[PDB]
């Protein structure tokens, strides 16, 4: 999605 | 290493279908022989169909599928599996930002048809 | 060996997408958790999608394909791979004659999606 | 369908090599164009390499592997994976008997060679 | 995308078998929870076992393979492999220079065993 | 296709 | 272990 | 053969 969404860091 | 990149046998009528699975719209160019043979655009989150076609390998039987999304490459996975030495699938992944699922286009290729 | 059987994950939604390449109506039924959960019914000799849906794999996670053509089931060959440790395919190819093709229903089911 | 045949390229070194994980005497033959190019034969319940070899596909690239259990045929599953359109495994499994775990022998052919 | 990477099911022994095809002595690791469960080493242009062993996934499952050269981390192409639902290779291969025949050092991990 | 139709013979 | 499939033929 | 990738530095 961008930016802030669902990154993937898994924090 | 090289990636979405088959050689089939030659003047072989083949079957290629992409998939989509990212809020960014896919862009799916299936080369033959260096040349572009069927173009697709879509978007979908739901693993939608955004294009199936038959083409033919020619005379080269090389076929390649790059994927890109907003003009950007797509990092792509791919490898082709053969079944009862007859069945040929030709499978690629792509991954057009961070979370790393790699189905963002899914592209298969099938062969032989008919 | 079985074919035609796949275990994924579970409660995970998957794709399953259907091919026809016969003379034959291809009736594709499939079972998660051993009800059925999709069927499609089509023919082509031309690689057409006759089907294509989002299930779920539920508790179990047990997926199978079965196919039939004028209530004879079809003998399956399948596989499953995985590309990257995240992509996976699982793949079933089908034969419902004699000149052992293996492509006169193609089944391909697809996870993660999304 | 047929299991354990694969048309591989002609005249190409190819390495074979099996495992055995079975109570019984595993005995693998090797087939190029219909000719017996290797047997192995090893007892091991880890996986042991009962046997490694460099063979030639020979002009027809056939090649096919048979599995036998004091002289009982075991019932085979297989499929060839091609990585980066280049290198090759052609796979086998094996069951003789009833746990369906078909590791009994592993048979593993790899190309190109060098 | 990340190669040599594998998820096995948790506690299970799996086994590792390492082949060379290069001038250069190949040196692979195999990492199981980020430990280094087995270093095979050797030379061969003939697709030689330069080892074998039966190891164990461990309370994660999490296998890396990791191949170098006089210390130069090869390029690995890697994919996951399930027959008959049951039966598992997760196959390695990888390139130490500029022929891109990916065959360097090949890795196969078979399991479950026994 | 059925009977006499492209068995897969090679004959 | 055994002789495998095939034992048990009979009633 | 030889060293690999990464010879033929410079100029
Ligand atoms: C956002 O643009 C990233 C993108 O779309 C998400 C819905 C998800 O499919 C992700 O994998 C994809 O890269
Ligand atoms: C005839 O019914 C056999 C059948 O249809 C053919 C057109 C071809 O697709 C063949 O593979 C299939 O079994
Ligand atoms: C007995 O012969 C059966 C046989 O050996 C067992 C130890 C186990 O490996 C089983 O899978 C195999 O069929
Ligand atoms: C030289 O070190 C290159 C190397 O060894 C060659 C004999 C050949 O196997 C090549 O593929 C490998 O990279
Ligand atoms: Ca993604
Ligand atoms: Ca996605
Ligand atoms: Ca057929
Ligand atoms: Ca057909
Ligand atoms: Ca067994
Ligand atoms: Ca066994
Ligand atoms: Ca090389
Ligand atoms: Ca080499």
């Amino acid at each position: 999605k961008x930016l802030x969404k669902x990154l993937x860091l898994x924090l | 290493a090289t990636q979405g990149v088959f050689t089939l046998p030659a003047n072989t009528r083949f079957g290629v279908t992409a998939f989509a699975n990212s809020s960014g719209t896919q862009t799916v160019n299936v080369l033959v022989n260096n040349e572009t043979a069927a173009t697709f655009s879509g978007q979908s989150t739901n693993n939608a169909v955004i294009g199936t076609q038959v083409l033919n390998s020619g005379s080269s039987g090389k076929v390649q599928v790059q994927v890109s999304v907003n003009g950007r490459p797509s990092d792509l996975v791919s490898a082709q599996v053969i079944l009862t030495n007859e069945l040929n699938f030709a499978l690629v992944g792509s991954e057009d930002g961070t979370d790393n699922d790699y189905n963002d286009a899914v592209v298969v290729i099938n062969w032989p048809l008919g």
